[PDB]
């Protein structure tokens, strides 16, 4: 049902990640050589260059946006230790803020959904998750850091809950890419309590024994549960059920192999239905659920 | 170890060394790929190391040394003018009996090649011997065994060597100069082409690498594997790739070195062990590899993709330098698109938004969803009796809980005279027209013409019409076959004993396809007070069956079934239920297992705002809906649509505040300007602040009466104002702010 096209962008590197803003104009890319570079389109629907600068000392692993409400913010985590804020002045993005707490490589930054504020979440090489809030959102140079969390483990990606509702405590998800021979649980769930103001292990997916690359959660609408999607040598989902931090009824309804490989990616959609995959055989392929809530591959593209 | 070697000057001819020399230029490779074969030469037995010409004359020139130690350059090209055959099928015999672990052409010269020997005693083994075009031109390394040597990519006087247990590094000015450093790997030392001070070697199941400048202990050590190494190279295309190969193994190791983590990944080049590999020099993320049932496949190291999804339901990737995109993008006129796209096409189309007619709505839906005409018909029916005459949203179980009264009958002498409460619910099922008409006529009147005959034909006999069926099985059943067949069988009916007709007529219903004719004839096949067959369908439409109980049933019978039937609707999320349930708190649990089923929030909204009572619009449930439609309405950038439904559920519910802004205050007061000179302060009868055009006090009453041009208008960051058209005239030629001795570029921080 997907038909693929090639987009004239001229890039002189490889690109190590993608992203996009909230109504789907703009995107940063970054490069081996350590740029970053911003994208708008038009309305004839070709894409133009609007910056170009590098950034860190070392390697440059992720770049994510934020929500317009809160002006033009980026957000990038290197290997030296690092994670930078960018805003954008009319037109040259200036640097406002760079967090130095870490003693290792960041691996993952990501920003947090809107009604908490304006919040930011990054994880490290060494078991170390940490929360940064800023108390004005007129001034993005003052940030705070408010918790940390101990894994005792090698945290290798994050996702947030991005459901709003008034019943639902804020949660994040931690997943870890050791190798060590042994059999410990690589996902693990973190919620807040309101009470004592702390975060603390509310589940940990003890079914996931194995090297996980990615997890992403996925858009409520309004459902009675959760859709969790890892990224391990097979592609799983998962869903959890409401029923001291809350308990939960972890299920399985989706277990494929039809990479043959290390899958390295996962991503949703806006609404929550149509899964994207990447794997080390150069395709991309896309689930969806059916009639009979049974999911099912849809469509294969070939790189 | 057969081992496959590219041609130096060639990008599609490939050479696999095998039992004989084998040349194949571009065996189905690949979908679209093709080699063939060039010549084949079996002069050499024995064979142990290869190597291939440096110099592109001759071409398919290659040296090879045999078990017994001999080395002849062999061309397998067809050749017929030679520049030089005085080495054609010449051999070079060493001065002892031996074979030949390794030789490698020195990269500045073309015809020097220096071979190390196997483990001798007190003879050499590594030795530069000359091709021109009788002994070696220089002869080293006693007391040791090339088992693998090298050529200084960048020196022209420099080589290394792998002694048996330590690795040496030889150089032209002087022989016996060198720097010894002892290392546990001493096979595979090779330089990568983008970095010249790195080294590699292989140690059985592990690998070690090394770099030249301080070569005295492993820069990194890898992952013991289980089966050994077989063969260790350098990726020529790309920068920073190294790879490893075992034995009886299908996917390979492959590594990169750009870290200063190393980042580890493995691909399968198919279902069968492959034999070895090789890189070819010019294909870009490209290997060349050999099975040993003379098949082969290049397979590629593609790059990491990154993913990234957009509002518009389109898919953008990278896959190394370049961007992909993809989407439906209208592929075909076929059936299920994910229902972003049917949402967004439907806001388009002004979906739910009709008032005066409530069944159009599952028109502008677009395709022929059954549930949505069934939902769209019921919330139709329930407005009418509403119009004409509150307890109607309530639901079917609502207005049946109540009965009282009634008579199971069980004779058939073959509907004004049954309860009020039954008369309602049969008017919501739409089988009679509202109010006080006796008689189906206009409904199956109705039925007939639309050519559904057979559903006319059960309602027909449920209201004991047999004969005045037989007509409407029989008429309209010849045009477009059968039926005067299925329907012979009718006339043999009526209330019998145990006899011929009844014993089978309720053992071979199964034989026929059509749902309505088989509860049609369950009906008749019944111990008179029991109907399981006609009331336990899921073929046969609720409506229908809802109709049946209500004209047949018992009061204390229907309410079981009722309760039965609601509870299999709650669960299973189908929406023919809110005939039953209603807009009530039932209906808020059907409407949720909907969402959970198929995640339309769209219907949900426009369906709850229907005339819904106070107490479900205050469930912190259809608000979540309501706030995710406009959400998704402001990512699409559908502005004035937003604003349109905003008006149109600000109408039917009062329970929510709009927006909450600014307002402006007098500056003598304290208090609001907002709602007996137009000009003053309502409160303290003092002037508002005037324009700084014009220079005239601003105010508003409160034909037109209050246009758009005389609004107020004030910058946010300087707080300078005037009227809305002398300000618009303005900032159209200047830009800065009227008033004098300001900056603010008043137009410019938004846009
Ligand atoms: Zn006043
Ligand atoms: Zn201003
Ligand atoms: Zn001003
Ligand atoms: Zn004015």
């Amino acid at each position: 049902m997907f038909v693929a096209r090639s987009i004239a962008a001229d890039h002189k590197d490889l690109i190590h990640d993608v992203s996009f803003d909230f109504h789907g104009r703009r995107m940063a890319t970054c490069s081996s050589d350590q740029s970053v570079k911003v994208w708008d389109k038009s309305e004839s629907g070709d894409w133009h260059c609007t910056a170009s600068w590098k950034t860190h000392s070392g390697s440059v692993w992720r770049v994510t946006w934020a929500h317009p409400e809160f002006g033009q913010v980026l957000a990038s985590c290197s290997f030296d230790r690092t994670a930078a804020v960018w805003e954008e002045i009319v037109s040259h993005w200036v640097k406002r803020t760079t967090l130095v707490d870490s003693r290792t490589s960041v691996t993952d930054v990501k920003f947090a959904p809107k009604h908490m504020g304006l919040m930011l979440a990054t994880c490290s090489a060494d078991g170390i998750v940490r929360i940064y809030e800023a108390p004005d959102v007129m001034n993005l140079s003052q940030w705070s850091l408010q918790h940390e969390i101990s894994c005792k483990l090698s945290c290798s990606c994050i996702s947030w809950n991005p459901s709003s509702s008034r019943a639902h405590s804020p949660m994040i998800a931690v997943g870890s890419d050791d190798s060590s021979p042994n059999a410990m649980a690589k996902v693990q769930i973190f919620e807040y309590n309101e009470n004592t103001r702390k975060y603390a292990k509310a589940e940990t997916l003890m079914t996931v024994t194995d090297p996980v690359h990615d997890i992403a959660f996925a858009p409520n609408l309004g459902r009675s549960f959760h859709i969790l999607a890892i990224a391990t040598k097979d592609v799983r989902i998962f869903t959890l059920k409401p029923v001291g931090p809350t308990k939960f009824e972890i299920h399985i309804v989706a277990q494929f192999d039809n990479h043959n490989s290390q899958v390295w990616r996962v991503s949703w959609n806006i609404t929550g239905t149509v899964l994207a995959s990447s794997g080390d055989d150069g395709c991309v392929r896309l689930w969806k659920a059916n009639y009979m809530d049974n999911w099912k591959c849809t469509g294969i593209l070939k790189g | 170890k057969p081992d496959i070697l590219w041609a130096p000057h060639h990008v599609d001819r490939f050479v696999v060394c095998d039992s004989e020399l084998s040349l194949y230029h571009v065996l189905r490779l690949s979908e679209d790929s093709a080699a063939t074969l060039l010549s084949i030469n079996s002069d050499t037995p024995y064979m142990k190391c290869v190597a291939w010409y440096l110099n592109y004359d001759p071409e398919c020139l290659l040296a090879v040394g045999q078990a017994n130690g001999r080395v002849v350059l062999t061309s397998l090209g067809q050749d017929h003018n030679s520049k030089f055959k005085d080495l054609i099928g010449k051999e070079f015999v060493p001065k002892h009996a031996r074979q030949c672990n390794t030789l490698a052409w020195n990269p500045l010269d073309s015809n020097w090649l220096a071979a190390g020997l196997d483990k001798h005693r007190a003879d050499f083994s590594v030795l530069i011997w000359d091709i021109c075009s009788t002994k070696p031109l220089y002869e080293l390394g006693q007391n040791d065994a090339c088992l693998s040597l090298c050529w200084l990519p960048r020196d022209q006087k420099l080589l290394l060597a792998g002694m048996h247990r330590n690795l040496a590094i030889f150089d032209l000015r002087n022989t016996s100069q060198k720097m010894f450093v002892n290392t546990k790997a001493v096979q595979g030392v090779t330089v990568d082409p983008y970095f010249h001070d790195r080294v590699a070697s292989f140690y059985e199941g592990q690998v070690a690498i090394w770099d030249l400048r301080k070569f005295e202990k492993p820069v990194l050590t890898l992952t013991e594997q289980p089966k050994p190494l077989t063969k260790v190279a350098w990726c020529p295309t790309r920068t920073g790739l190294l790879a490893t190969l075992t034995r009886d193994s299908n996917i390979i190791r492959l590594y990169d070195m750009q870290h200063t983590t190393i980042i580890e990944r493995s691909v399968q080049p198919c279902d069968n062990y492959i034999a070895s590999f090789a890189w070819h020099p010019t294909s870009q993320n490209r290997m060349i590899v050999v099975t040993p049932n003379r098949t082969m496949s290049d397979f590629t190291v593609f790059e990491r993709i990154s993913l990234a999804w957009s509002p518009i339901t389109s898919l953008m990737w990278a896959c190394g330098r370049h961007l992909y995109e993809c989407t439906e993008e209208e592929n075909d006129n076929s059936l299920e698109k994910d229902i972003a796209t049917k949402m967004r096409l439907r806001a388009l189309s002004r979906y739910g938004l009709d008032t005066e007619q409530v069944w159009r709505n599952h028109i502008l839906a677009g395709n022929e969803d059954p549930q949505l005409k069934s939902l769209w018909y019921t919330l139709h029916f329930m407005k009418q009796y509403t119009e004409d005459m509150s307890l109607v949203y309530a639901g079917i179980k609502s207005i049946v809980k109540s009965s009282l009264g009634m008579v199971e009958s069980s004779r058939h002498n073959w509907i004004q005279n049954l309860n009020e409460e039954r008369i309602l619910a049969l008017q919501l099922c739409g089988w009679i027209k509202k109010g006080t008409d006796v008689d189906v006529g206009p409904f199956l009147n109705s039925l007939v013409q639309e050519g559904e005959w057979e559903r006319a034909a059960a309602v027909a006999l449920f209201n004991l019409d047999i004969r005045r069926a037989i007509q409407i099985l029989n008429e309209g059943a010849s045009s477009e076959l059968n039926l005067n067949v299925v329907a012979m069988a009718l006339s043999g009916y009526t209330d019998e004993k145990n006899s011929l007709w009844r014993e089978m007529c309720s053992t071979l219903r199964l034989q026929l396809n059509n749902p309505y004719l088989c509860v049609m004839f369950a009906f008749l096949t019944s111990e008179t007070g029991s109907y399981d067959g006609v009331l336990y369908e899921n073929k046969v439409a609720v409506r229908d069956r809802v109709a049946f109980a209500c004209k047949f049933l018992s009061d204390t019978q229907l309410n079981r079934y009722i309760e039965k039937l609601t509870n299999e609707m709650k669960e299973a999320g189908n929406l023919e239920g809110i005939l039953l349930t209603g807009l009530t708190k039932d209906g808020v649990d059907l409407m949720e297992s909907y969402v959970d089923r198929t995640g339309d929030v769209q219907t949900a909204s426009y369906c709850m705002l229907q005339g819904s009572p106070l107490d479900v619009l205050k469930d912190e449930r259809v608000q979540y809906w309501i706030e995710n439609y406009r959400n998704l309405l402001d990512a699409w950038r559908f502005w004035h649509k937003r604003a349109e439904f905003d008006i149109h559920r600000s109408k039917l519910d009062p329970s929510s505040k709009p927006l909450a802004q600014v307002f402006v205050s007098c500056n003598f007061c304290g208090k609001s300007i907002s709602y007996s000179k137009v000009t003053s302060c309502p409160g303290c009868r003092k002037p508002l602040p005037r324009c700084a055009l014009c220079l005239i006090n601003m105010g508003t009453p409160v034909k037109k009466l209050a246009q758009f041009n005389n609004w107020f208008t004030w910058c946010h960051n300087c707080r300078h104002g005037g009227h809305a058209g002398h300000m618009l005239s303005w900032f159209r030629d200047h830009a800065e702010c009227p008033v004098s001795a300001c900056t603010c570029k008043c137009m410019q921080l938004d846009t």
